[PDB]
This record gives structure tokens, C-alpha cells and sequence, in this order.
């Protein structure tokens, strides 16, 4: 603890590395540039105590820019590249040069993304004296294409493969350095490379009926073919033949359904080089990884530290550095196959990270650095070692030692679209809100604010979950993922994973690498919503919308001094739903600003609504709470209810013609039972004493229904149009049932006093306007006039409201005139039910008032008028009793009634409507309400 | 607009961008007299400077830039 | 992950501001807005709801009631 | 802090924790909404575990260094 | 209206720690600021957010800022 370090070149001195390194530029962009910094900036603020130690550079495109990406905030520093596809802007080594030049850099870091792939990097940089966050060149050629992995892994520990070609190999180099010199293994090639038309069957005779075809360039779709059978391999094979005329075609046995293991491999630029620990990577959608697993739980750990030890030979003998991963196929019985290296840092490498209590990325910044393996803090503390200090560690002797601590969960968020298929969907983000939690962590790539373009890759984001266990693990995932709100314009797969987290094939760990391909096979996209509730929050959403801009339009008209008529601020909106082919008719009214009724087939529901600042709607539906957000497509709405999602048809389909507006007809443009194609006007129509023509959207015989001159009214039907129908046949079936039912807080003998609110102002409520349809109307009004009656001719209701609020305010209050209120209202109480009962208003005045005529000064006098407003409210209402009180209440209704009508009396509409507008200059929502 | 407001510093770059182009090589092809005999065309006064100075390029670029006087005579 | 359910009680200007617990509630009630005492330190309104709203307990954490020894009386 | 520590009150434009390993946090408002008169300070809350004590205080200095909150308050 | 009323030049005065600063802000380009005190010049690549704020490039060095304006106070 006597370390005292402030710059990079400190560090490199005390540690016994050759190359200091104080910028970096990150030829990347997302999440790679966002992961990359972060965790360096970590690293150095706690080896510098300066979490800016190292600088950052990235290369901006425009798009990322305009996409607001969050790399660019992070980043110390910018420069402007040319945008479009990668190779104009981050898989162009060149340009990587020239950057790294211009701005004078010490280091380039690549991880994952375009130009780490390119084994030219390398080369240019270190020809200008710049440190290649990876590995050289040389083992990156070694490290080729296919023939050459294959045939090169077998030069040391042999790892079993499936027939690369074929099963030879070459001469045993077992830890020497050497190069794909094509002397030697050039007859391997001509093995693992094929030219006749009957070469390849060579290979099918001893691997067997799963055989692989593919060219040298095939990728793509293309240049793949696959052979089930044994005599069609001729057919296929010189079907590969011609997708790549000219390229040699290699063949090779087909994997079986197994597991896919992973192991981490970190090396230095001393030839020490150790295995991390691997991963279980089983989780893949046409070879895509979704889901990650940190402990290699399926291997049991003899063949498993054998896999480890192959992976660690390889990297020896070819000369690797900083970091890598082999890959191997895990077959059932204990067996593996090696499948191929990859000369880079993976996305998913903080699976290792959490259970190896390391860092990679600052890793490999300390061995660009010239830094060997054993003075790495990490490395040390990993092998049992004190951290400050420069003994060696005996990596052979001490492998045994590392151990993983628990079992992590790598989830990938995704852009595609579980529905119809999986296409990648792009637009703007309107919220990100990632709940972390204990062992729980994520990042993102994009912000509440910015979004996703064309040339955004998906994966735009990346959870994790740590347990003591697997099931811990999945537990803490699957609640995260539940909990976490991700809206925008795309689609956003998470409550797929979701689904597969909860499978209990998954949980039992009895998946393969073709799991979700079956499962997609089988239509498994659920994780629904209930119908009923899905139908009612819909109506509820496009009916709020409806209404909002009936008020917004009909105000502003009033604000230019223009009077609509009174049938265009409407309170009853119809909508209509298509789910799964059924149609849903539904009428949308209101009861009150935030009581909504949603009617179907002569059945009503009430909900509770109430607007949310972000956009969405709270209901209250059948006890249950629901928070909903909505957004409306093209021809589709698409409701979030939750966390779950449901998606309604916009019913477009019986390719009817139709006026987009009132007006006239004047004539059509064709024949009827004459052919038209889409864009082609068919008809010609005045409105506005303006001519506006129509065209037609679907190509058919068109047959009309209105003869030349008629009135049109907007959405009417014109003209039909017979097509081929191609889908959407009897998309109607149309529901005919009845909305669940079973509350509706009418508050059936509920303490009567909240009962006085309640149809109070349902009645209030009808006064201003808030009125149900026809045979709904005075259905309920009737009751509610009855049970005020009775509640306001009950003498116990006075006391109630007295208790209420007495029993809110105990403190503030002198003890004196508490304690005589309590007697007076426990006196009231015991005289009910006789004809000298009473309510004590004035008594309980009379001693607030003794208590006012004392008059506390200072303090002492303002609190006490203050505290005691409500019950000088309550024995106000009271002074007469209840008969006056209810005689109040009933005249107050009338005078709302008053208020309204006299206004609109002496002439017509808008003449009136004129007057109120003029009364009231300083606000028309007062004008809209009368 | 925007760009007109500041037609007096437009006008002084145009100048140096004559002279750095029909200076020292008193010849025109014909897609600079096209342009000259336009810019000589804005008659408001704020556009005097340019449209004096191409005046001054357009009739000059007629007189032998004294080496072919010098031969012949 | 909701074999409980939880209530909650919402003064308008809980609501107005969007707090966050509102979400993910599985149940509101309303109940009357301004200083503590008229919607969370008020024990008796606590029990009011406890019985109008049949559940079997009631938390209270550090925020207004759990300082009132009356509440769980 | 500044002048004195009175509390302050408004809307919120941003609210956004970046969690890392072995870091979390939770706060009672989101990105849309904000903290009216009647609600408390203390807003949310930040953790960090390491091994030791040094370590938990790195992860709690640079988290709180990359986080972002932005509003009237 | 005239060609006076879209103006490309700003006044701006900044009092910070009893200090007042009195700046002009023009522009070369959309994105090409240009700060002048005293007849001193720095320039500035300033691109725009759609957040609200601003991605300066300034010595080197780029930052992220946000302003917001209050009653006597920036």
C-alpha cells in the first residue's frame, strides 16, 4: 500500500512495462465505445486517482450524431468521419491510420466491431509505432479462414474435429511459433479443397449423411448447401459449385444438436498465457446468441479443464495476445470438437468478468503496455498472490487455484420483431428506464432522447444478473427484465426472453443449439394480455385521443372568434377493433372528466381514468390498477398494458371507395364494371366549390354505387371494387356477448357519509354535461337522486363528517375545545332517533368562539383559526339542520341549472355563444363548459 | 436574406477572387464572360465594386499582353 | 412476481407529479391531499381503508405512522 | 449548497443512473414528473459494495461522477 | 421584416465572482462558432443536441452542456 502513482508513464515504470499510453481511439461505436471507456475510466481512476487519465477518442458519423449515440457524450474527444456502410468510416484501416496519426495516439482499440477482423490493422499500425489493443497480424493469418484453423489446431494437444476436409493434420510443433507455410499442409488442402464433381463424395462416404457444402467466399445465403441424403450429394454439391464459379468448394461434416462452450482466453506479449473460464452460449436463433451463461455447468470438470488446456496450447504455439475466444461443440457424452478462435474481445466477456473479479479491457490496455501477466493486480489476486508486489506466478502450478464465484445471466436486448418473424424494426426512443437492482446491472447504447438509424446494429443494449446459484440467477433476471420499460417507435425484444427464461426446458438446462429454432416453428409468441382487457383499454385510448382533439380544435376555433356548432365537442366516441379476425363495436362515454364508460352489446363497464404527464393513461378497472400507453400505426394500434403488449387492426381491408370528405359528386371518370389500377382517378368530386379528383388505391373492377350527382358525406361509401383477394376474407364474426362485471364502487352501505359525495357529484357531474346514452340515462340518475335523498334525511350524517374531521387534525388543537367537542357530538350521538335530536352546531361554535375570545396572541391565534376551519365549514352547513342542509344541496343543483340555461335564452346559438365570449375575454374554457 | 445582409464583405471576397483569376492572363474563355457580363449587370450601388472590377477584367482582355506586339513589330 | 398484492393511497398531487410507486401499485385509492396528517399519519384513515379494502396487514416503514403507537392498537 | 441547504422543488428533465457492477440505485421519480411542495427531500439512493472499504469507495465516486440529473431543482 | 432583424451577431454579458465579462458570439458556419473578448477570437465546433444541449469542441477537449435561464441567473 506504498504505491504513488499519477500518470500512465509512472505506472509503466513501476510495473515494468515499454510503452506508455495516455490516448486511445476507439475505431467502434454503441456499446462497444460505451463498455470500452467505462471500464477503463474505472480502472484509472483507481490506479491514478484521476478518472480521466486515459483519453478517448471516436470517430462521429453524421447519423450518430443525429441519433444522439451515447458513446459521443462519454467521449474526451471527437473527429467527423464519412458516413453510410462500415467501410467508410470504422472497417477502413486506412482511415484508422490516418486518425490515429493525425491525432497522435499511442493506442487503437477495436473489440468487436468491423475492422477486428481485418488482419491488415495490425500491420499499419505498428509500421507507424501505434499499440494494437490485440493480437499481431502474423497470428491472425495463422488464425485464417477454416482449412487453416483446423489443420493448425491439431499441431499441439489434438482437439477432436468433425472431418475438416478430413480428419490428417500435419507435423507436431507442440509449442514452437510457425507459419501457414503451404508446403506441408498444401495436400491437406488439396484435401480440405475440392474441383471435380465427384471429390466431394469422398468426404460423404466417411462422415455420413449430414454433409456441409460451402464454397471458399459462401456466406450470405448463398454458397451453402446441405445434404441430407446420400445420393442427392451430387445435385447440392454442384449447386455450391456454381454459386462461386471459379472458388474452391471445401466439405465438411454437419455438426449434431449439442451444446456450444466458450473459453476466455488472456495472454501477454511475454508468452505467458492463461485461461479465464469459459461459457455456455446454447442460447441462439439462427446462430445468433441471445442468452449467455458464465459457468460452463455442462462440462463436468475433467473434460472441461482438458478443454481449457487445448484452448491455452493453441494460443501458446500460435502467438497470441491480449485476448480471445476458442469455441468448441460439447457433445452429450463427453465429448468436444473444435470449432474455431476468434482474435478478439466478445460482447458477452463480462460473463467472465463478474465471476472472475477482473477487467478485460483495462487488461488489455496494461499488456499494450508491455505489462506481463503477473503484475496485473487482478491476475494476481485471481492466482492467490498479494497484488502489491512483483513475485512470479507459476501459471501451471497454480492453475488449480482460480474459482468461479457464482453463476451469471447475460441477456442481449435486440431490435428485431418477434412478430412476423424477427426483422429488425429502427425509429426514435421515447423512454428507457432500466430498474437496477442488487446483482443486477445494464447498459444501454441509446437515451431516453435519440434512437436508432439504418446502419444501427441491433443489440443496442445489454442486462446482467448474478446469483449465488443458476436459479438465484434466473430468478433476479426474469424479475428485472419484468420490470424495466422500453418504449419507442421500433418493436423491442424483451418479453420473448422472457418466455424462454421461463420454459422449463431452459431451467433444467435441456437445450441445444437448434432449442429455438424448434420453438419458433411452433408459433410460441404469447406472453398476451386478456382479451376483455385488451379490447376495453383500446377503446379507452382512441376514444380519449378523439375526444382531446374535439376540445383542442373546438377552443381554438374559439379563440379566432369562430363558433362551431354544438355537436362537434362530442362526449361518445365509437370505436371499432379487430383481434385475431374478430371485430369488437364499442361506444366510449363519460360520467365525469375521469369516469369513463365503455359499452358493448348493451353492457357497460365503468373504469376509472386518469392522464399520466408522460403520455399514458392510469385506469382502475376491476379493482386492478393498469398503466397503458398507446400509439397508433398506419393500420394498426399498438397497446402496452404493463408489460405485456397487444396489437389491434385498423379494419382497411373490404376495399370499399370512399369520399375522404363532404361535397358533391359530380361525375365519374370510367366506366361501371371497368377495370382500374391503383393511382388512377375513377372519380371527380366538388367540395369547397373547389374540384378534387380520386384516385384508386387497389387495382379491380370497379362497380358504383352512387349515380353521377349526390351528396357525399365524408367516409361514405362511393364505390366498390372487386379484387383477387389475396387475404382478409371475413375478417368480421363481430363479438356479440357481454364485458365482465362484478364491482363498480357504488358503495353499497358504506358509511354513508362518502355515499353523500359520491351521488352528489355523479349528480354535479350531469349538470355539466357528463350524461350517459339513452337507455342508461335515468336507468341510474334515479337511484342517485333516491339515495341522496335518503342520505340527507338521516340525521347520523352530520356527526360522520364531524368525525372525519375532527379525527385528521388531534394536534394544534387546545385540549379544552377537543375534549367539549367530543362531549357534545357523544351527546348528539345518544338522542338519535327522537324528535328533539338536534345536531349541536352552535355549540360546538360557541366554545371554539369562547376559546377564539380568549385570544391567544402570536402564533397562538392563527394556528387555532386555522386548524378549526373545517368544523366552522361543518356547523355553517348545519345551522338550520338537516332539513336546511338538504334543502341547500338541492337549490344549489337548480342554480347550476340556472346558471347555464339563462344564457342561452334570447336568440340563437352563436349569437349567444358571441355574448359569452365577450363576457369572458380572459378564458374560453369557460365558454367551452357553458 | 441572410446571405444579401452581408453583400459588401461578399463583395470584397468576389474581387480578390477576380484577381486571383483573371489577373496576370488577360484571357477569357466563354464561361467566364457569361459571368463577367452578368456581374457587370447589377446596377444598385451596393455592388459597384464588383461590377467596376470585372468591367475592368472584360475590356481589358483585348489589347496583346505585349509579347506578340513586341514579335510582330 | 405478484402472488401480493400491494395497495396504495394517492393524493392528487402524488399523482399530478407521477411518482413513481403509483405504476407499479396493483391498486390506488384517493384520499384527501395537503400535510401529512390527512393522508398517511392519519391512523384512523389507515384502518378505514384496511376495512374498507379487505387485506390482511399493513406497512408503514419510515414515513408518518410508524412513529403513532395508536395504529397498531 | 448553494447558499445554505434549502430545499428545493421542480420538475425533472432528465434522471439518468448508470448502474455498473456491484453499483445500483433507485429514485422515486422518473425522467417525466417532478417533486412537489409536500414531498420530502431525499429522492433516491445510491449503493456500492467492494471487497473492502476502499474499492466500494471507488464504485461510489465514479458512479456518482457519471450520472445525470437535470430539472428545476 | 428588414435584414436587421436576423442578425448572425450576439451581445452577451456574464458576471461571474463579482467579474463582468462582455463577449460578441458569431459564426463562420452553422456549426462554427466564434467567441471574441477584447479583441481576442477563439473558435468553437458547437453541434446541437436533441436533448436541449450543446456538444462543444473547444481546445481539444469536447463537452457536453446544458443551460437553463432563470429570472437574474444563468
Amino acid at each position: 500500500r506504498d504505491f504513488t502513482v499519477a500518470s500512465p508513464a509512472e505506472f509503466v515504470t513501476r510495473f515494468g512495462g515499454n510503452k506508455v499510453i495516455e490516448k486511445v481511439l476507439i475505431a467502434n461505436n454503441g456499446i462497444a465505445a460505451v463498455k470500452c471507456m467505462r471500464s477503463i475510466r474505472r480502472w484509472s481512476y483507481e490506479m491514478f486517482r484521476n478518472e480521466r487519465a486515459i483519453r478517448f477518442v471516436v470517430m462521429v458519423t453524421p447519423e450518430d450524431l443525429k441519433a444522439n449515440a451515447e458513446y459521443i457524450k462519454m467521449a474526451d474527444h471527437y473527429v467527423p468521419v464519412p458516413g453510410g456502410p462500415n467501410n467508410n468510416n470504422y472497417a477502413n484501416v486506412e482511415l484508422i491510420l490516418d486518425i490515429a496519426k493525425r491525432i497522435p495516439v499511442q493506442a487503437v482499440w477495436a473489440g468487436w466491431g468491423h475492422a477486428s477482423e481485418n488482419p491488415k490493422l495490425p500491420e499499419l499500425l505498428l509500421k507507424n509505432g501505434i499499440a494494437f489493443m490485440g493480437p499481431p497480424s502474423q497470428a491472425m493469418w495463422a488464425l485464417g479462414d477454416k482449412i487453416a484453423s483446423s489443420i493448425v489446431a491439431q499441431t499441439a494437444g489434438i482437439p477432436t474435429l468433425p472431418w475438416s476436409g478430413s480428419g490428417l493434420r500435419v507435423d507436431w510443433q507442440e509449442n514452437d511459433f510457425s507459419k501457414r507455410i503451404l508446403n506441408v499442409p498444401q495436400e491437406l488442402y488439396e484435401k480440405g479443397y475440392v474441383k471435380d464433381v465427384d471429390d466431394g463424395l469422398q468426404a460423404a462416404e466417411e462422415v455420413g449423411y449430414p454433409v456441409m457444402i460451402k464454397a471458399s467466399e459462401g456466406g450470405g445465403g448463398k454458397g451453402i448447401r446441405k445434404v441430407n441424403n446420400a445420393d442427392d450429394f451430387p445435385n447440392l454439391f454442384r449447386q455450391v459449385q456454381a454459386e462461386v464459379p471459379g472458388s474452391p468448394i471445401f466439405v465438411m461434416r454437419l455438426a449434431k444438436q449439442s451444446r456450444h462452450l466458450e473459453v476466455q482466453i488472456l495472454a501477454d506479449q511475454y508468452g505467458n498465457a492463461i485461461s479465464l473460464f469459459g461459457r455456455d452460449c446454447s442460447v441462439q436463433r439462427r446462430h445468433q446468441k441471445i442468452i449467455e451463461e458464465a459457468p460452463a455447468t455442462i462440462a463436468t470438470p475433467a473434460v472441461f479443464e482438458h478443454m481449457e488446456q487445448c484452448a491455452v496450447k493453441l494460443a501458446k504455439m500460435v502467438g497470441y495476445v491480449s485476448a480471445g475466444t476458442v469455441e468448441y461443440l460439447y457433445s452429450q457424452d463427453g465429448s468436444f470438437y473444435f470449432l474455431e478462435l476468434n482474435p478478439r474481445l466478445q460482447v458477452e466477456h463480462p460473463c467472465t468478468e463478474m465471476v472472475a473479479d477482473v477487467n478485460l479491457p483495462a487488461a488489455q490496455l496494461q499488456i499494450a503496455m508491455g505489462i506481463p501477466l503477473y503484475r496485473i493486480k487482478d491476475i494476481r489476486m485471481m492466482y492467490g498472490v498479494s497484488p502489491w508486489g512483483d513475485s512470479p506466478i507459476d501459471f501451471e502450478d497454480s492453475a488449480h487455484v482460480p474459482c468461479p464465484r457464482g453463476h451469471v445471466i447475460a441477456a442481449r436486448i435486440t431490435s428485431e420483431n418477434p412478430d412476423e418473424g424477427f426483422k429488425p424494426s429502427s425509429g426514435t426512443v421515447q423512454e428507457l428506464n432500466f430498474r437496477s437492482n442488487k446483482n443486477v446491472w445494464g447498459y444501454f447504447s441509446v437515451a431516453a432522447a435519440g434512437g436508432l438509424h439504418e446502419f444501427a446494429d441491433s443489440q443496442f443494449g445489454h442486462c446482467f444478473s448474478w446469483g449465488e446459484n443458476r436459479e438465484e440467477a434466473i430468478s433476479n433476471m426474469v424479475v428485472a427484465l419484468k420490470e424495466l420499460s422500453i418504449r419507442g417507435d421500433f418493436r423491442t425484444t424483451v418479453e420473448y426472453l422472457i418466455k424462454l427464461l421461463e420454459t422449463e426446458s431452459f431451467q433444467m438446462n435441456r437445450i441445444d443449439t437448434g432449442w429455438l429454432d424448434r420453438l419458433i416453428a411452433e408459433k410460441v409468441q404469447a406472453e398476451r394480455p386478456d382479451t376483455m382487457l385488451g379490447v376495453v383499454c383500446g377503446a379507452l385510448h382512441v376514444a380519449d385521443v378523439s375526444l382531446r382533439n374535439s376540445v383542442s380544435n373546438f377552443l381554438h376555433s374559439l379563440e379566432r372568434g369562430q363558433v362551431l356548432p354544438a355537436h362537434t365537442l362530442l362526449n361518445t366516441v365509437d370505436v371499432e377493433l379487430i383481434y385475431e379476425g374478430v371485430k369488437y363495436v364499442l361506444k366510449v362515454t363519460r360520467q365525469s372528466p375521469n369516469s369513463y364508460v365503455v359499452i358493448m352489446n348493451g353492457s357497460c363497464v365503468e373504469v376509472d381514468v386518469h392522464r399520466l404527464s408522460d403520455g399514458g393513461l392510469l385506469l382502475s378497472y376491476d379493482g386492478s390498477s393498469y398503466t397503458t400507453y398507446m400509439k397508433e400505426e398506419v393500420d394498426r394500434y399498438r397497446i402496452t398494458i404493463g408489460n405485456k403488449t397487444c396489437v389491434f387492426e385498423k379494419e382497411n381491408d373490404p376495399s370499399v371507395m370512399r369520399s375522404p370528405s363532404a361535397g358533391k359528386l359530380i361525375q365519374y371518370i370510367v366506366e361501371d364494371g371497368g377495370h382500374v389500377f391503383a393511382g388512377q382517378c375513377y372519380a371527380e368530386i366538388e367540395v369547397m366549390k373547389m374540384v378534387m379528383t380520386l384516385t384508386a388505391v387497389e387495382s379491380g373492377c370497379i362497380h358504383y354505387v352512387k349515380r353521377p350527382g349526390a351528396a357525399l358525406d365524408p367516409g361514405c361509401v362511393l364505390a366498390k371494387m372487386q379484387l383477387d383477394n389475396p387475404s382478409k376474407v371475413q375478417q368480421a364474426e363481430l363479438h356479440t356477448g357481454s364485458l365482465p362485471r362484478i364491482q363498480s364502487t357504488a358503495l353499497r352501505g358504506e358509511k354513508l357519509h362518502r355515499v353523500f359525495h359520491y351521488v352528489l357529484d355523479n349528480l354535479v357531474n350531469v349538470m355539466n354535461g357528463y350524461c350517459l346514452p339513452d337507455p342508461f340515462f335515468s336507468s341510474k340518475v334515479k337511484d342517485w337522486v333516491e339515495r341522496l335523498m335518503k342520505t340527507l334525511r338521516d340525521p347520523s350524517l352530520p356527526l360522520l363528517e364531524l368525525q372525519d374531521i375532527m379525527t385528521s387534525v388531534s394536534g394544534r388543537i387546545p385540549p379544552n375545545v377537543e375534549k367539549s367537542i367530543k362531549k357534545e357530538m357523544a351527546q348528539y350521538a345518544s338522542n338519535i332517533t327522537s324528535v328533539l335530536c338536534q345536531f349541536p352546531s352552535q355549540q360546538i361554535a360557541n366554545i371554539l368562539d369562547s376559546h377564539a375570545a380568549t385570544l391567544n396572541r402570536k402564533s397562538e391565534r392563527e394556528v387555532f383559526f386555522m386548524n378549526t376551519q373545517s368544523i366552522v365549514q361543518l356547523v355553517q352547513r348545519y345551522r338550520s339542520g338537516i332539513r336546511g342542509h338538504m334543502k341547500a344541496v338541492v337549490m344549489d343543483l337548480l342554480r347550476q341549472y340556472l346558471r347555464v340555461e339563462t344564457q342561452f335564452q334570447n336568440g340563437h346559438y352563436d349569437k349567444c355563444v358571441f355574448a359569452l365570449r365577450e363576457e369572458n375575454k380572459s378564458d374560453m374554457n369557460t365558454v367551452l363548459n357553458y | 436574406i441572410f446571405s444579401h445582409a452581408q453583400v459588401t464583405k461578399k463583395n470584397l471576397l468576389v474581387t480578390m477572387l477576380i484577381d486571383q483569376l483573371c489577373g496576370r492572363d488577360p484571357t477569357l474563355t466563354d464561361e467566364l464572360l457569361n459571368i463577367l457580363t452578368e456581374l457587370t449587370q447589377l446596377s444598385k450601388t451596393t455592388n459597384a465594386k464588383v461590377a467596376l472590377r470585372a468591367r475592368q477584367v472584360l475590356i481589358a482582355s483585348h489589347l496583346p499582353s505585349y509579347e506578340l506586339r513586341h514579335n510582330q513589330v
